[PDB]
C-alpha cells in the first residue's frame, strides 16, 4: 500500500538509463554489482536470494542490466535489488531496488 | 623542569601517548619553560624519601617539541609524550585524569588548550570501542548508500508519553529513519520514562509495519544513577528497541563505558549526545578541543556521535578521526598526530541544528553516506526531507556536482514530489 | 524572546530553580535580548503542530533580572528562573543537561559563565546528599575540635603496592589522620588496585594499633566501568576501610551518585577529588564557577570535597555553601542566591596544595575546625604538622589571634617539640 | 622396576585401565626394563617415611605384557594395567595427567607413543559421554538414511558478519545440512562473535523456511575464558541454534566437559573440531595416537568429531571406537584392546578436507550413513553435492557396488541434474 | 604460494605476530616453497565467490625470512609475520588455534617445530598476565633475597587426607616455604579433595604459627569441569590458602585463563604445572618448543611455572622470557625474536626433579633469587635444604664463586648444622 | 515452491520399481517398513500419522507398495513416507517420501 | 621457641663482619639499605617501623652498622631488619635480621 524500500524508493521507479548510471557509478568505485531477488520485502528479513553469482568480471553497465532482465523474466513477480560492496572499506555501499512485482 | 622535562631530541615511541597543547605563558615565563611545566604538571607534578624507591625517569612525561603558533603572538604548541605505563587499560577516565586532570590550573600558563591526543595502538586495543560501528550498524538496520535521517521531537518539554509517541509515529511514517528524545527528557513529572518508552516502542512498531523499513528512536537512558540507567537500557532491550541515547559528558565516561559494554552484549546501538560540550570546547584559547573528546568517545564506546552543524576543515578532520582506521597528520584539518585505530570500528557522525533541506546537497557532499542528518515537523515534511536526500544521493552517484547543481537537483525532484515542492516553496 | 522570555516583573517562586549567568553579548546584540536568549536556549530552545498539544508557558525559563557588572563593560548578570517540573528528581545529570547543556554554544553570546544556582528545597529533598555529612563523619572517626590532617603519597607513580603501604604507614603513624591515593593512581601495571588496597589496609591497621587513633586512606575507586568501581568499593568495605575517594568530574555525576548511595548503604565515607575542575572553572569569563559544581556535589553526594588552596571571599562563600544549612545571598562572597539545604548534611572542605606548616595558623583561622588540611614527607614531618595544628587550635581557643601571633605560637610549640623545631628551621 | 612393575603373569581385571605404549629404548636399556619403567613413571614415579603409611602395591601400574613390533627393530609394545582407584571419576583431564603426564619425558626411552587405552566399564559410567549421540541427533534433526553434508565457509578471515550469513544462507539453501565456522573464527575485530551469531541465525531461519529441512551452522563458542564461552553458548541457545562447535584440544578438556554438560542440559548438539591434533598424533613414533584422543572425547562429550580425510584400516578402527558399543581388539585396525561402552552413545565422525564430489561413492562406502561429509562454493555446488550423495546412497541400497560403479552412478544422476552435470564436467 | 606468501623484502610491523618455524621439507619440495606453504596453511589455507567480498591481502600471513639451519641438512628456519587482526584479544586459545592449529598436518613438510612467537605489545596489553607476578608475590609472602623452596609430597597416591596433612606439616615446619600436591592428586577415592584441602590448611596454619614464616601448599584445583574447578578454588580461598596449582596443558588454556582471572580477583597465587609438556616439546624436530608455551602461559596467567631441572642456554633464554620485561634476540639462548612485555609482570620459574642439595650452589647460581627450587623427606631434611640454600645465598652475596666453592660452602655450613651435616654425609 | 524432504527428495520422484528396490533393501537389512502420512511437511514437525500398523510380517516388497497405494487412494492430497528401524542398533535407518500431493 | 625469620635465620646470628659483607654487596648492587625495627615478628605483619630514613647517600658499610648500633641502643628489646630495593627492577632484593631481643 505505502511500503518502502531503503534507498531510492522515495524517488520514481528508476529507469534503465538511471539504473545504468547507478551501475556505472558502482563500476567506477569498483563495487562489483550483486543481484538479489525476493518474493517479499520485509524490513526484518536481511537476506535475499542471490542471482547466480556476483559479477566480478563486469566491464559494462549493460551486462548487469541483462542479468536483471533475465531475473525479471524468471521472477517477474519478485523484487530485484542491486548490491555493491567496498571490500577495502569492508562496507556494503549500495543497495537499491530495480524491479517490483 | 626544562633540564629534565624538555627533551627536544626525544623521538616518541609507538607505545607512547602524545598530547598537543596550545598554550600562552604568563608574561616573563619563557615558552620552553612553560612547555616543560606542562609536561611535568601532567605526569609527576614537580623531594621525599619514597622518591628513591622508584624509577623517576620511567614515568616521566617528556616535552619533545615546542613551536610557535603561526600568525599569533605569545602562543605555542607543546607536544608531550607519555609512557604507556601511566594509564589504566581501557579507562578513558584515567587517561583524562592523567592528562588534563591538573595542568589546566597551573598558574604560569595564561591559557591552555589540549588540541589532540595520539592514542598508541597498544592502548587502543585495551578498549572495546563502538558497540557495533558504522559497518555493522548499516548491516543491522539494512540501510545502505545514503546518510541516515533523524528528527528531534519538538517541543522539548510538555508532551505526554502518548502524544510523544504520536509525534514519533508521524515523523517515522513520513520517511525518517530515526526520531530522538531531547537531551532534557529523562523522567520528568509530565512524562515518566517507562511510559515514554512503551508508547515510543508502539509508534516504532507501527511505523515499521507500515513502511517496511527498520525504524528507530534514540531512547534517552541518561539516569541519576547506574542502576536507573541499567533499568532503562534493559527495558529498551525488552521492547526490541534497536538504539538508545546517552549524554556522555554530563553522565560521565564511567557510565558511558559501562553502557557501551552492555550495548555490545545486548545488540543495541548507542547514540551519543554531546550536551555541555561548549563548556569545554568553544573557546579557542582554553579547554579541550572536541576532537579529543571524540577520540575518547570512540574508545569508550558509541555508535553515533553528535558532531555539529558545519571551521569546516577541522570538523572534516575529526570526522575522519572518528570514521577512518588510519588518519594522517594534517594541520590544516586540525589533525596534529597520525592516528591508527587498529581496526577499531568507526563512529557515525551526526550533523544536526536545523539542517535546512535546501542545505541537503552541501551536507551530502561534505559528510558522504556514512553520517546521520538530524533535523531540529510532520509526515509530509519528513517525506520532503527523505525525497531531497535520495535525490541528492542519486545526483551525486550520477556524477553531477552537488555544490553547483544542488538547487537544480532539488527543483528537478520537486516536480514529481508535492511534499518536496511545498518544502522548496517555503 | 524578550517579549516572552524576559519577565522583569516576575518574582521567582520558592519551588523555582534559579541560575545566575554572567554574559557578554556579541557587538550589536542588546543585553536584555541576550538574557532572554539565555533563558530560551536553556529551557525550550526557540513552530510545529505538536506545540499546541502542550502548555508552552508552563515549561518556560524566565529571565527575571538583568543588571550590568560593576566596573566592567559589555558584561551583565542574567537571573533566570526555571520551573520545578523541568527536572528529574534526584538527578544532578539532568539539572546540568537542562541548564548548561546547550546554552554555552549560543552564537549571540560572546562569553557566558554560570555563576550560581539556587536549588529549591523541594528539589533538594529528592537527593540523598552526602553519605554521612560533617557531624556524622566526626562521630564515626571520633575526631573533634580541630581540622583533620591529610597527606597525598608521593611520588604519584612508580611505587609498588607494598612500598606504597610503607609510605602510608609512616605518614599515618607520624600523626596524620588521612593519607590518600593520587588521582592518577587507579590500577596501573606497576601497581594493581587490589594489591594496593590490601597493603594500604595493612598499613592502616598497623598505624591504628600503634597510635590508638582512627586512621584512614582515601582509596581511589575511580574505575573504567561501573562494575569495576563497585568491585573496588566492595573490596574496600571488605577490608574495613572507612573512606574511599572518587573523581566526580572525570568519572561523571551518574557514577558519583551511584557510589554515594552505596557509601550511605555501607557506612563508608566518600572523599571527592575535583580533577579537571580548571577546565571548567578557571576562566572568569567562561564556563561554570566551581561553587555550582560544589552545590551539585553536595546534592549528588560526598563527605569531603577538594576546595583549593586559598579570591578568598568567594572561596569562603562556597565553603559556607557546602557546610551551612542556610546561606544568605552575599555578592562580595559570590553567593548570588540565598540557599537553603533543608537539613541536608554539609560537606567537609579539603584545602590542599602544599599548605606549608608556617601557613597553618592562617588555614586554621580561615577554615575553622570543619575542614581537612591536605599536605602535598615522613613520620617526623607528619608529627610536626600535627603539633603545629594542635598548637594553633589551642591558641585560637585561648583567644590569641592566629593571624598576628601565628609565628609566635609556632615558636612556642617548637620550643618543646623537636620535629616542629626542625620543620620551623626549614 | 622389572622386579615390581613388570608382571608378565598378571591378568588385567575388568576394572583396570589398560594402556598400550609403543616405545624404543635408548641403546643399552633392555626392553622389559623400559616397559617396567613406563609402568612406574606413569603410576608412582620410582624411599620416604610416608611410604609405609600407605599400601604401595595397591596403587601400582603393572606392565603385564611386552612384545616386539613386527617388521621393526628396537620397537616394542608395552601393555600396562592401572587400578580403577588411580583416577578421579568423570575426569578426562585426570586420566591424561596420570597416564601421559610425565612418562613422555623419561630419558631412558628414545621414543614413546601411547597407542590405545582401554577404559573399564566402571570408569566409563562416571562420564556423561556425548550430549545426545548419533541416534538422538538423527531424531532431533529428522535426518535418516544418509550421511549429513557440511561446508566450511570460505574465506576463513575477512568476511563481515552479514556477508558471512549471506554465504551460509547460499550454502544451506543449496541443499547442505550444515555450514560451519572456521576454527580461526572466534571474535576478531573484523567480525565480532555476537554479530556473526545473529546474522547466521537469520540465515539458518531463512534457509530452513525455504527448504523445509532442518538446517544448522556450527557456531564456534571457543572463547578466551569459561565465562565468554558460556555467554556464547547461551546466546546460541537463545537464537534457537541446534549445534555449536568447540575446539577441544586448544581450549582443553575441562572446558569441553563443562560445555558438553551444558549442551546436554540445553538440548544443543556439540560439534568437536580437532585443531592442533597433528602436534600430538602425526609422528608414528612419538605422541598420542588420535584414537586415544577420540576415546577421551567420547567420554568428555561431543556429538561430532572431525576424523580426517581418508592408513585406512586404523581410521576405520577408531571410527568403530567412536560409533559402536562394543569393539573387538583388532591389530590390523589399530584396536589394541576390546572396548565396551556400556550403552554410552556414539560420536558422529566428520570426514573433511576437500572431499571431491567424484570421491563421494568411496566416502559413502567407507563411512556409511552415520557420518558427516564436510566440504572444504555456492547454491548450485551445494545442490550438486547433495544430488551426488543421494544418488550414491540410492545406488548402495539397490545393491550396486559404489567402488566399481561410482563414476557410472554419478554419470547417471548427472543426466537429469544440471548442477551435478556441471560439477562432473569440472 | 611463493609468489604471494613469500615476501623476502617485507619488514615486520611492530603490531605483527611473528612465528619462527623449524621445518624439513619432503624430498623434492624446495625450502622457500615450504616456507610459503607454512605461511599459507597457518593464515588462509590456500577460489570462491565470497573471496572478492573480502580483502585477501590484509589477513595474509607472510613468510618474510628463510634461512638454513647451521650444521644440519634439509633443515630451515621460516619466519612468518601475521597481522594483529587475525587474533581475538586476550585469547591464547585463539592464537594457538591460528598458528599451530592445522600447519603441523601439512603433508609437504616432513618435520615442523614452532620455535618462537613474538607477541606484539598491542596484543600483550589485551591479556591480564600473571595474577600477581614475581614482585607482588614476594611482597605477599614476605620472602626476599633467596629462591623459594618447595617439596612435592610423596608417595603420589595412597595417603589419606589426614596423613597427607601430616607430611605437609613436617616438611613445612622443617623450613620449606611450599609443599605441593602431586599432579595426579585431584579427588581420588582414597583422598577426596575437600578433606585434603581441610587437612592441608590445618597443617599450614600450624606450621606458620610454629615457624613465624608464611607457608603455602599448592592445592591442585584441576577438575573435570569448570564448576568443580571454581568450587575447589573457592574453598581454597575460604581457608585462607595463599596459592593454588593448575595443570594448564591437560586442563587447557580456557580454564587456565578463567582461573588466572579469578586468582587476580581473589588475591590467590597461581602455580602452574606443565604435565604433558613432553608430548609436545621433547622431540627437537617436531612439535612446539616449551618457550612458546611459557610465553603463552605468561599471557594466560600464572605466578609460577615448572621449568625443568637443568640445553642450559635455551632454558636460560626462556627463563629470561618469563621473567624479564625486555629480552633481546639471542640465538645461542634460543631467543629468536626480541620480546617486549610492556610491564606485564614476570613468572617465577620452578626448578624441580630431585635437585640434590649438593647441586644447590649450581641452582642458586643458574637461576638466581627469583625462582622456586622444588625437591622431589622430613623436617630434618627440609632444614638441611633450607640451611644449604641460605648458606649458598650468603656466600654468593659475599662474592665467593658458587661453582668453584660450592662444596666448600656446604662443608662450612654443615660444620655448625647437624641436619646439613647428615645430608652431606649421604 | 522449492520445498525439500530429507532423503531422496533431490532425486527425481521415485518410481514403483525404485521404491520396491528400496523396500527390498529394507527387508534384507531386516528393517520392517512403517508407512506414515501427513497433510503438510514441516521440518519442525517430527511426527506423521502412521498407516494402520508397521508391517512386521512382510515377506514381499509388493505388499508395502499395496499399502502405499491404499493410503494414496485414501489420502491423495497427503505426503507418504516410508520409515524403517534397526531395532538392534536402535536407530531409524530409513525415511524417504514415496508420494506427494 | 623455634620461630624463624625469612632470610638467613637458619644460619647462625650474623656477625658484624658478615653484616658488613652483606651491606657491601647491597652497596655494589646499588641497593640502599633501609633499617627497620619491630617489637615482635609475625609472618602476617608486613610492615616494621623504619629507622629514621633510608640511607641513600651511604658510602661505607660502617655507617649502616652505626645506625644499627644506635637503633640497638634505642630498641634493645626489638628486632632489627635490613632491607634493600632494586628501584630499576622495582623489587625488594634484601630483607634479613641483624638483631634479636
Amino acid at each position: 500500500k505505502e511500503r518502502r524500500f531503503e534507498t531510492f524508493s522515495y524517488l520514481p521507479p528508476l529507469s534503465d538509463r538511471q539504473i545504468a548510471a547507478q551501475i556505472e557509478y558502482m563500476i567506477e568505485q569498483g563495487f562489483h554489482p550483486l543481484i538479489e531477488f525476493n518474493e517479499h520485502s520485509n524490513p526484518e528479513e536481511f537476506y535475499w536470494t542471490m542471482w547466480k553469482l556476483p559479477l566480478f568480471d563486469c566491464k559494462s553497465p549493460q551486462q548487469v542490466l541483462d542479468e536483471v532482465r533475465e531475473c525479471r523474466s524468471e521472477y517477474g513477480d519478485c523484487y530485484i535489488r542491486v548490491a555493491g560492496f567496498d571490500n577495502i572499506k569492508q562496507c556494503q555501499t549500495v543497495s537499491f531496488i530495480v524491479h517490483r512485482p | 623542569y626544562k633540564l629534565t622535562y624538555y627533551t627536544p631530541d626525544y623521538t616518541p615511541k609507538d607505545t607512547d601517548l602524545l598530547a598537543a597543547f596550545r598554550f600562552s605563558p604568563q608574561p616573563g615565563v619563557p615558552a620552553d619553560e612553560a612547555g616543560a611545566a606542562i609536561a611535568a604538571e601532567s605526569s609527576t607534578g614537580t623531594t621525599v624519601w619514597t622518591d628513591l624507591l622508584t624509577d623517576m625517569d620511567r614515568y616521566k612525561g617528556k616535552c619533545y617539541h615546542i613551536e610557535p603558533v603561526q600568525g599569533e603572538e605569545n602562543s605555542y604548541f607543546a607536544f608531550i609524550a607519555y609512557p604507556l605505563d601511566l594509564f589504566e587499560e581501557g579507562s578513558v577516565t584515567n587517561i583524562l585524569t592523567s592528562i588534563v586532570g591538573n595542568v589546566f590550573g597551573f598558574k604560569a600558563i595564561r591559557s591552555l588548550r589540549l588540541e589532540d591526543i595520539r592514542f598508541p595502538v597498544a592502548l587502543v586495543k585495551t578498549f572495546q570501542g563502538p558497540p557495533h560501528g558504522i559497518q555493522v550498524e548499516r548491516d543491522l538496520l539494512n540501510k545502505y548508500g545514503r546518510p541516515m535521517l533523524g528528527c528531534t521531537i519538538k517541543p522539548k518539554l510538555g508532551l505526554s508519553a502518548k502524544n510523544y509517541g504520536r509525534a514519533v509515529y508521524e515523523c517515522l511514517r513520513g520517511g525518517l529513519d530515526f526520531t530522538k528524545d531531547d537531551e532534557n527528557i529523562n523522567s520528568q513529572p509530565f512524562q515518566r520514562w517507562r511510559d515514554r518508552f512503551l508508547f515510543v516502542a508502539d509508534a516504532i512498531h507501527k511505523s515499521q509495519a507500515e513502511t517496511g523499513e527498520i525504524k528507530g528512536h534514540y531512547l534517552n537512558v541518561t539516569a541519576p544513577t547506574c542502576e536507573e540507567m541499567m533499568k532503562r537500557a534493559e527495558f529498551a532491550k525488552e521492547l526490541g528497541m534497536p538504539i538508545i541515547m546517552h549524554d556522555f559528558l554530563t553522565a560521565g565516561f564511567t557510565a558511558n563505558t559501562t553502557l557501551a559494554k552492555w550495548c555490545r552484549d545486548n545488540g543495541v546501538l548507542l547514540h551519543i549526545h554531546r550536551a555541555m560540550h561548549a563548556v569545554i570546547d568553544r573557546q579557542r584559547n582554553h579547554g579541550i578541543h572536541f576532537r579529543v573528546l571524540a577520540k575518547c568517545l570512540r574508545l569508550s564506546g558509541g555508535d553515533h556521535l553528535h558532531s555539529g552543524t558545519v571551521d569546516k576543515a577541522s570538523t572534516l578532520g575529526f570526522v575522519d578521526l572518528m570514521r577512518e582506521d588510519h588518519i594522517e597528520a594534517d594541520r590544516s584539518r586540525g589533525v596534529f598526530f597520525t592516528q591508527d585505530w587498529a581496526s577499531m570500528p568507526g563512529v557515525l557522525p551526526v550533523a544536526s541544528g536545523g539542517i535546512h533541506v535546501w542545505h541537503m546537497p552541501a551536507l551530502v557532499e561534505i559528510f558522504g553516506d556514512d553520517s546521520v542528518l538530524q533535523f531540529g515537523g510532520n509526515a509530509p515534511g519528513a517525506t520532503a526531507n527523505r525525497v531531497a536526500l535520495e535525490a541528492c544521493v542519486q545526483a551525486r552517484n550520477e556524477g553531477r556536482d552537488l555544490y553547483r547543481e544542488g538547487g537544480d537537483i532539488l527543483r528537478e525532484a520537486g516536480k514529481w514530489s508535492p511534499e518536496l515542492a511545498a518544502a522548496l516553496d517555503l
